[PDB]
């Protein structure tokens, strides 16, 4: 298998069995000797797909409002970019239809339902299909694994029809996730030194590459 | 950092020193024929750094 | 009192503890602190929370319905927190020892039952009155149960006793709910309910 | 401030009064050391079995009655 | 090579061990047959390496015992930020801090302690702190009280997550020996990642917050008309209006030309002469250089590539000529002993320690501290004090590696053997010139103290009769003075005006750290402190040496470390435990410390602190009776300890009355103490048991059986009292006189 | 739980919940009736 920048120690446990694994374990996180509490193989392997997943719903939202709001599709008051929609309203506030905190209660309930049952099937996988939800609980079973639910409320459709076929699917998913997670982190870099939405920041690069770049634009703000 | 200038050349040359130190006689696994991991060449381009600022700003108050 | 293994809890994929069988009535596993881990704080936490469950229920009655028929179906009522100032045909400390050695006499009737399982069943004056109630906290006689629904198969009489308590726990929060909102908000609650349903949004807790 | 200083001094002289007299019926012997009376008036201790025996003597108490007499004299 | 080796649920979070209590020892769990048995369960408490034998569950019991002292230190941090928010008059002290008592404790009116609530100032009634948070939080550019409520509500989040850290790194994930053994990375994290980078992020708050605060505070602004923190880092115009530098961003930085930085990373030491602190913007430039060094300095240690010293291939690489296999072993020793690292880093914290309180009064680096001669005394002593108890404990802690952790068979080392071996020269040695000391520094004040009592003033030890000067103190501190030049160029200043060639940084009506003159008295004073500190090294040096055996005790070790004797024979042999011996350096270190305050609080207010007119007259507390009072006993008890306690004890009916109350009761603590200290176990069995017989006498006999104290807990408890008063006793004096002449 | 209880009901717990409960008993009571050195009830 592939090992870009594997360690002897990281190989050891890095046997392929994981979806998109290249050895890069230098500090040696999933190292399995011991490692409870949260920093254990299977939790990190867990954690990589869901920030990955979540970083791919941002990257792709956190820009939707500039790829096609300076296209002419969307409003220009429903355009900010990530950092003044209303995340910090230290950088900027858009009035919603409801207030900024409520929102966050809103996000609170619902993803706390959804994510507690995420880790309720964690614990024990066998679990979220044996206790009543609205009569949704027989899609929620989360088969095999806790990464790879596969059901029909998030498998609708069958991919995973041959191993082969969820092996590759598998691996690029985790793929464009870690693509989509450093896009995230050079998002938040690029609003913290040019205060300024990450399309513009990529604008601003295609028209004169040499002067828009880190290096002339170290200078914050 | 204005390329072409003194402090950029007197900073790229201490580092590339540095480096030459590191991959011939020493002084982030096997991916080079002298064994020269990603750690190593990260510690002598800092020291290279650490030379090269502290040589830069030596001419800089005294000559250049 | 029939254990249910596999009944729906608080939080599914948790296993509830040992000392929640099942068997009371609308045991959901909820213990986590461990609170009534031994047998006889198990019992004597089942009364209290029927005990705090009835009298908030009156208290949310008491607090809503003259809330609530007094906004819309109009009446006139001073409130529900400054009721406590308002003025009447007693004394403010008179008739809180005359309500005190009312309510104390019952409620030492119900230290006896909880003590003694049966003891005060026999009506002291009248010992031909009885209460026909087996469990603690379910008095079967005539003046809290004149209409005979509190007796039959002991399957019926758990699903009346949990819908009992799961109306009481809400009536709880909500009073409870009542009290922090008449104290971070200045109107009623009903009141609040409305401003909420004006704008949902710009009513909450959150005023900044 | 005379009643007071006056029952400073009683506290000094039945303290001092104390220390000597259980010193004194003590000097035979006790629980702690019931055969005081074969290792004399004066000895530095018994050593630390027993829980400890630091200033058992008689002797001292005497000296720790020394001491609270100072402090009522004073 | 380094790992994050750690095992999950080892055990489980229960109070069934609660409700047994000494369940940690084996003696102890079975139950109180006596009252002892009480003292051995809080004696032993944190004894773990007696409960265990493994070293695995003893460094999981430290770790999550040191996160709950860091609970516990940000829940007083949460503590001292919320009375400021809430029970103070920080907001008004900014104002005119030079006249405002900075009060941040206000009691209850319940029973005539109201009087303790004075006129601090600021209309505001409360208790003159000494503790200099103020001055902090002007330094640190707070300017409100709702960030000092919302600094109390994080710190009391951190704490709630310190318990939490310690429950999970003891109960639910608690690592395992090969992750503490792992010193390597340990120290490349805490000097690069806690001292290095933490010193960077305050360098940024210093840089963003605290020097553009300061900039309009000292600039007469008031507090509500600054521009909130976060307006320099949203808005750099106004952040730039100060120091332009700001404009230009980073491109200074990255292109290396810190030239223009100067406005705000300077160089020019000394104090701020418009608030008597140091420069903020010396100290910005401070933390950042500092955060470089421990940034380079924590890239020293291998901890899994191939680069870095591992700390065995140093330690073994120095190996003397005559000083035979040197260093080697030191690692397994340290690594498997948590006695011999807490002893070594006691020591330096508490020498630091004691650095921090001689740097602090002479390169005061807040603004209003040096004016705050009540703040600068009592911060001076309180580090001082803590110093020297670090210190002291380190001595504790060698000896408890000396007598269970140390093993010349498994764990060898050869430096401590030959120091072992020669150990009668070492106490010899130090035994003599702790006598030469003594002689030579307070003979000398009892010559002063004839010689003035016989009419002979011109055969004293004094600036007048016979010149003792420190001469080389003397030079160093012309030299110091005269520094910046050919030496020290691009400093403006002296780093400190505590030199003769310096200058007076008037603030307000005080004087806030003129020079300070070296005569005989300095001279006579500083070999009292080197006699001290020599005697206290003697005493604590001599039961690490022989904790283990001596000519009289060859088997001290089996006997243990926390043992009172081994009998009235051999003339007597107690307090020969090394337990005894510290408990002895903790009086010697009361009395060093004591006399080292006293020589500050007496120097200050005599030949530093004072009040100068706008005229130039300096007026010092005193009047500058130091050298010639304190080269006589005759004048610490006259000018120094009788005219000083002039303000702690006609300080009834005051709102300094609390400090005379606690002068008189740690005055009482101190002597009660001395019931401990002289007496012995014995005479208070005896009497235990008489009054034991009148209990009987009425069926009360207690079944924990009534003993006397364990002799070693007398001696605790008699030191612990001692300290207690003696140290309270100077508190109240200090603070009382320093807050009344102020 | 049992042994929460027994730990409450341990010596030094329950000591300090007992003389804070007293130290507030007469703390109310120097409050309530402060500054009182002679008892004037049937004096
Ligand atoms: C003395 C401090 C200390 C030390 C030495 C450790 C050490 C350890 N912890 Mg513990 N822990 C601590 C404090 C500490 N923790 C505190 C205070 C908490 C509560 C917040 C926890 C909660 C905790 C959990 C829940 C877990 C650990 C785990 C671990 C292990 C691996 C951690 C690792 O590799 O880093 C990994 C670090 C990261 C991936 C970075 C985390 C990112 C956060 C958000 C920022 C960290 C920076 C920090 C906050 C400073 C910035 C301040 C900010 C204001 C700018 C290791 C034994 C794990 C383990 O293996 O079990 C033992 C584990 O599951 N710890
Ligand atoms: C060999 C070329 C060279 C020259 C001419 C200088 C010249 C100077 N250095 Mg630099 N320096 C150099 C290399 C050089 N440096 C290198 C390779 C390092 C290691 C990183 C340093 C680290 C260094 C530090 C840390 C300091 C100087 C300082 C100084 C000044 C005073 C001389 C001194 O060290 O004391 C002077 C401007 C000092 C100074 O005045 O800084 C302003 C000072 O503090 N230098
Ligand atoms: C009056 C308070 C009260 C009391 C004494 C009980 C007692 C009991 N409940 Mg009930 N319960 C209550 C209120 C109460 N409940 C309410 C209001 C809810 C809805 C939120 C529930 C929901 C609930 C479920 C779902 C289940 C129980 C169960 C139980 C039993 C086991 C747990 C236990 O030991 O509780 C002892 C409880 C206490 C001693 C009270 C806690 C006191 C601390 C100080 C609370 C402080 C924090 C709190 C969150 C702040 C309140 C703010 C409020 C405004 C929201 C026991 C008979 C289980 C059972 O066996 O059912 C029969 C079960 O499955 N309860
Ligand atoms: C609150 C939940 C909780 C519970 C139920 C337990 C339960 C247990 N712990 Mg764990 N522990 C917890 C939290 C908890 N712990 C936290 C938050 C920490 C981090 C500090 C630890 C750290 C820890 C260690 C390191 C050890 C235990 C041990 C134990 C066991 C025995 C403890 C005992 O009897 O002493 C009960 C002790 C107390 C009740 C008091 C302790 C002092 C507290 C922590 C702080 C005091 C602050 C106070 C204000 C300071 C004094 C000043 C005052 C005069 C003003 C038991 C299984 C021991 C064990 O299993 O070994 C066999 C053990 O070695 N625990
Ligand atoms: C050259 C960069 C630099 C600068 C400008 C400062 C500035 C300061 N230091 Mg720091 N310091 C530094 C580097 C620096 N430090 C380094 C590298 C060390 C490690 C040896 C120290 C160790 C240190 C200590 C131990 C103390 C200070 C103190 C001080 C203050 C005293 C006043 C003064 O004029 O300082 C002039 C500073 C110097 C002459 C030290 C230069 C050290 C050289 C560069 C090391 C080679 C001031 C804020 C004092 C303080 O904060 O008291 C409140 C104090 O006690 N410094
Ligand atoms: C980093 C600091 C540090 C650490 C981690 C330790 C840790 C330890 N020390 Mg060391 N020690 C320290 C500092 C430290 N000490 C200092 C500063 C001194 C100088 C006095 C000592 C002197 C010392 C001696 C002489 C001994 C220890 C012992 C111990 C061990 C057990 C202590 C115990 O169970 O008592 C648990 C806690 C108590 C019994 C409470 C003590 C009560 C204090 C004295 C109360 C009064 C002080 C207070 C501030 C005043 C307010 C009064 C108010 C309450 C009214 C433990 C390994 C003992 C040991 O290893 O035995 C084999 C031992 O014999 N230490
Ligand atoms: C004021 C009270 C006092 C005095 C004078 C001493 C004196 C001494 N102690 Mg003690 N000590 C004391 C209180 C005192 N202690 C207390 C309260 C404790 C309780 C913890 C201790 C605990 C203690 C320990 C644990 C140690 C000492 C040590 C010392 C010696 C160090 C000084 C020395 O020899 O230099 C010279 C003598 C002096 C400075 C004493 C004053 C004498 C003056 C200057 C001149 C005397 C007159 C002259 C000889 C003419 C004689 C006239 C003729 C008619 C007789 C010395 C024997 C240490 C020691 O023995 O090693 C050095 C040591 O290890 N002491
Ligand atoms: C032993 C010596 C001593 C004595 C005799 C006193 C006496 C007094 N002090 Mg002083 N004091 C002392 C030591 C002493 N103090 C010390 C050491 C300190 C420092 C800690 C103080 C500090 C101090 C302060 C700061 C104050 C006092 C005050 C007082 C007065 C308290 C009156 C009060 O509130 O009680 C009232 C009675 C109670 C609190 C007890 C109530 C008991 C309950 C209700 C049970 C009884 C009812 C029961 C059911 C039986 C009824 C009968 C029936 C049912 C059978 C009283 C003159 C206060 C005062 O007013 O000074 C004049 C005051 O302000 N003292
Ligand atoms: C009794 C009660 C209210 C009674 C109200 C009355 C009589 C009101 C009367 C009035 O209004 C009227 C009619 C008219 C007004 O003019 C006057 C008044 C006088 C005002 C509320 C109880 C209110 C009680 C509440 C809200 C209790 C909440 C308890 C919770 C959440 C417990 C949680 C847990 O204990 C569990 C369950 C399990 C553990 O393991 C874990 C934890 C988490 C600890
Ligand atoms: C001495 C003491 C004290 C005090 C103290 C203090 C005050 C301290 C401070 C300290 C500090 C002040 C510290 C700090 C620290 C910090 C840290 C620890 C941080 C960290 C961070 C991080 C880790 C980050 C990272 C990152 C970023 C974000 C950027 C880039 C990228 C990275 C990832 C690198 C007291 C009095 C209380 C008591 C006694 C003891
Ligand atoms: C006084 C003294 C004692 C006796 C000291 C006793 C045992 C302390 C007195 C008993 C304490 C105060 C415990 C009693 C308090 C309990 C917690 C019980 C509570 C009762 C109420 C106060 C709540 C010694 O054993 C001793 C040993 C060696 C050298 C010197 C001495 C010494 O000077």
């Amino acid at each position: 298998r592939p090992l870009w920048f594997a360690s002897s120690q990281s190989l050891s446990y890095l046997d392929g069995s994981l979806p998109g694994d290249y050895g890069f374990d230098p500090l040696g996180l999933s190292d399995p000797e011991g490692t409870g509490g949260f920093i254990e193989p299977r939790w990190l392997a867990y954690g990589e797909i869901i920030n990955g997943r979540f970083a791919m719903l941002g990257a792709a939202g956190a820009i939707a409002p500039e790829i096609l709001g300076k296209a002419g599709l969307i409003p220009a008051e429903t355009a900010l970019p990530w950092f003044q929609t209303g995340v910090i309203p230290p950088a900027g506030t858009y009035t919603y239809w409801a207030d900024n905190y409520t929102l966050f209660v809103l996000e609170m309930a619902l993803m706390g339902f959804a994510e507690h049952r995420r880790l309720q099937d964690w614990y024990n996988p066998g679990s979220m299909g044996k206790q009543y939800f609205l009569g949704l609980e027989k899609g929620l079973a989360g088969s095999g694994n806790p990464a790879y639910p596969g059901g029909p409320f998030f498998n609708p459709l069958g991919f995973g029809k041959d191993e082969k076929s969820l092996k590759e699917l598998k691996l690029k998913e985790v793929k464009n996730g870690r693509l989509a997670m450093l896009a995230i982190l050079g998002y938040f870099i690029q609003g913290l030194v040019t205060g300024v939405g990450p399309y513009q920041n990529l604008l601003d690069h295609l028209a004169d590459p040499v002067n828009n770049n880190v290096l002339t634009s170290l200078k914050f703000h | 950092d204005f390329i072409g200038s003194s402090t950029n050349l007197i900073m790229v040359t201490s580092t590339t020193l540095m480096l030459f130190a590191g991959r011939f006689g020493l002084a982030l696994q096997t991916g080079d024929p002298a064994g020269f991991t990603l750690a190593d060449t990260l510690a002598c381009g800092t020291v290279g750094h650490i030379i090269g600022v502290g040589v830069v700003l030596g001419l800089k108050n005294i000559g250049a | 009192v029939a254990a249910d293994p596999d009944r729906p809890i608080w939080f599914p994929g948790s296993t509830p503890p040992e000392w929640l069988d099942g068997s009371l009535p609308g045991d959901f596993g909820f213990d986590p602190l461990g609170l009534s881990s031994d047998p006889d704080s198990l019992k004597w936490n089942v009364q209290a929370e029927i005990v705090h469950c009835r009298w908030a229920m009156l208290g949310a009655a008491g607090i809503f319905i003259p809330e609530f028929l007094t906004k819309i179906g109009i009446l006139n009522t001073p409130s529900w927190y400054t009721a406590g100032e308002q003025e009447y045909f007693t004394d403010k400390t008179t008739l809180f020892v005359v309500e005190l050695i009312l309510i104390g006499w019952a409620e030492g009737r119900r230290w006896a039952d909880i003590i003694k399982p049966g003891s005060v069943n026999t009506d002291p004056v009248f010992p031909n009155n009885k209460l026909t109630g087996t469990d603690v906290g379910y008095p079967g006689g005539l003046w809290f149960d004149p209409l005979g629904w509190g007796s039959g198969s002991p399957a019926k009489l758990k699903e009346l006793r949990t819908k009992e308590i799961k109306n009481g726990r809400l009536a709880m929060l909500a009073v409870m709910g009542a009290w922090f909102q008449h104290i971070y908000t200045g109107t009623g609650p009903i009141d609040n309910l409305f401003a909420h349903l004006a704008d949902p949004g710009h009513a909450t807790i959150f005023a900044a | 401030g005379d009643f007071l200083v006056h029952h400073a001094i009683a506290l000094g002289l039945h303290t001092t009064t104390l220390i000597l007299v259980k010193g004194a019926l003590d000097a035979r012997g006790s629980k702690l050391m019931p055969d005081k009376k074969d290792f004399g008036y004066s000895f530095p201790c018994d050593g630390p079995g027993r829980g400890g025996t630091c200033d058992i003597s008689a002797w001292d108490a005497f000296y720790l009655a020394v001491f609270w007499m100072l402090n009522t004299i004073g | 090579e380094v790992k994050i080796l750690v095992d999950r649920d080892p055990i489980k979070t229960s109070f069934e061990e609660w409700a047994k209590p000494g369940h940690f020892s084996r003696t102890i769990a079975k139950g109180p047959d006596t009252t002892t048995w009480i003292w051995n369960l809080h004696a032993d408490a944190h004894d773990f390496d007696s409960h265990t034998s493994d070293l695995e569950e003893i460094s999981r019991k430290v770790f999550s015992a040191h996160f709950g002292q860091l609970s516990i230190i940000f829940l007083w941090l949460s503590g001292m930020y919320f009375h400021g928010a809430r029970f103070s008059n920080y907001e008004a002290w900014l104002s005119d801090p030079t006249h405002i008592g900075p009060s941040a404790q206000v009691v209850w009116p319940i029973v005539g302690q109201e009087i303790l609530n004075g006129d601090v100032g600021g209309g505001f009634r409360g208790i003159q702190i000494t503790s200099g948070f103020f001055q902090i939080w002007r330094a640190s550019g707070i300017t409100s009280e709702l960030q000092l409520y919302c600094t109390a509500i994080g710190a009391l989040v951190f704490a709630a997550l310190m318990l939490f850290a310690g429950w999970f790194h003891y109960h639910k994930a608690a690592p395992k020996l090969a992750w503490f053994q792992d010193v390597e990375s340990m120290l490349n994290h805490h000097l690069a990642g806690l001292l290095g980078l933490g010193s960077l992020s305050w360098a940024g708050h210093q840089v963003h917050v605290s020097l553009p605060i300061n900039q309009f505070l000292n600039a007469g602004v008031d507090p509500k008309e600054i521009p909130l923190p976060h307006e320099f880092i949203l808005n750099r115009d106004l952040l730039a209006q100060l120091y332009p530098s700001f404009a230009e961003g980073a491109t200074p930085f990255f292109t290396l030309n810190w030239s223009k930085y100067s406005e705000f990373l300077t160089f020019r030491g000394g104090l701020d002469p418009v608030t008597g602190g140091l420069w903020l913007t010396d100290i910005a430039h401070h933390h950042l250089a500092i955060a470089i060094l421990f940034l380079i300095a924590g890239h020293m240690y291998r901890t899994n590539w191939g680069i870095g010293h591992g700390i065995k291939d140093i330690l073994e690489a120095h190996k003397g000529p005559f000083t035979g296999q040197g260093h080697k072993g030191l690692y397994e020793i340290l690594t498997t002993s948590w006695h011999a690292q807490l002893s070594l880093n006691l020591a330096m914290l508490g020498s630091l320690t004691i650095i921090v309180a001689h740097h602090m009064y002479s390169m005061p680096p807040y603004p209003y501290l040096a004016t705050d001669y009540a703040t600068q005394l009592s911060l001076f002593t309180h580090h001082m004090w803590i110093g020297g108890f670090l210190i002291v404990g380190a001595a504790a802690h060698a000896a408890i590696f000396m007598v269970r952790d140390y093993d010349p068979t498994n764990r060898y080392n050869d430096l401590l053997d030959r120091v072992l071996r020669h150990r009668d020269a070492i106490i010899s040695h130090l035994n003599w010139v702790c006598i030469f000391l003594g002689f030579h520094s307070f003979g000398l004040y009892i010559h002063n103290d004839t010689m003035s009592a016989l009419g002979r003033p011109q055969d004293m030890f004094s600036d007048t009769a016979i010149q003792l000067q420190p001469v080389f103190a003397q030079w160093i501190q012309n030299t110091h003075a005269l520094a910046p030049g050919v030496t020290a160029p691009g400093e403006t200043a002296s780093t400190s005006l505590t030199w003769g060639g310096g200058e007076l940084v008037a603030v307000g009506g005080k004087v806030a750290l003129l020079p300070i003159p070296l005569g005989t008295a300095d001279f006579l004073v500083h070999h009292i402190h080197a006699f001290t500190i020599h005697v206290t090294v003697l005493i604590l040096l001599k039961g690490v040496l022989f904790a283990r055996s001596s000519r009289l005790i060859p088997d001290k070790a089996n006997l243990g470390f926390r043992f009172p004797c081994d009998g009235p024979g051999r003339g007597g042999t107690c307090q020969v435990s090394a337990w005894d011996h510290v408990f002895l350096g903790l009086f010697w270190m009361y009395n060093a410390i004591s006399v080292v305050i006293f020589h500050f609080s007496w120097k200050m207010q005599s030949d530093v602190w004072g009040s100068i007119s706008d005229q130039g007259v300096v007026t010092h507390i005193t009047g500058g009776n130091f050298a010639q009072s304190s080269i006589t006993i005759n004048g610490w008890l006259r000018d120094f300890l009788w005219a000083q306690a002039s303000q702690v004890i006609q300080s009834y009916g005051s709102s300094l009355s609390a400090y005379g109350l606690f002068f008189l009761g740690a005055h009482f603590v101190w002597a009660f103490s001395l019931m401990f200290l002289f007496s012995g176990r014995g005479y208070w069995q005896e009497l235990i048991e008489s009054i034991v017989w009148a209990h009987n006498k009425l069926k009360v006999a207690p079944a924990t059986q009534p003993r006397a104290l364990s002799i070693i807990q007398g001696r605790a408890v008699g030191v612990t009292h001692y300290l207690l008063g003696g140290i309270a006793t100077t508190w109240a004096f200090f603070l009382a006189r320093i807050i009344a002449v102020g | 739980m049992r042994d929460l209880k027994t730990y409450l009901s341990v010596a030094p717990v329950l000591s300090t919940l007992w003389f804070g409960s007293l130290a507030g008993l007469l703390i109310e009571i120097n409050r309530l009736f402060p500054d009182a050195l002679t008892f004037p009830f049937f004096s």
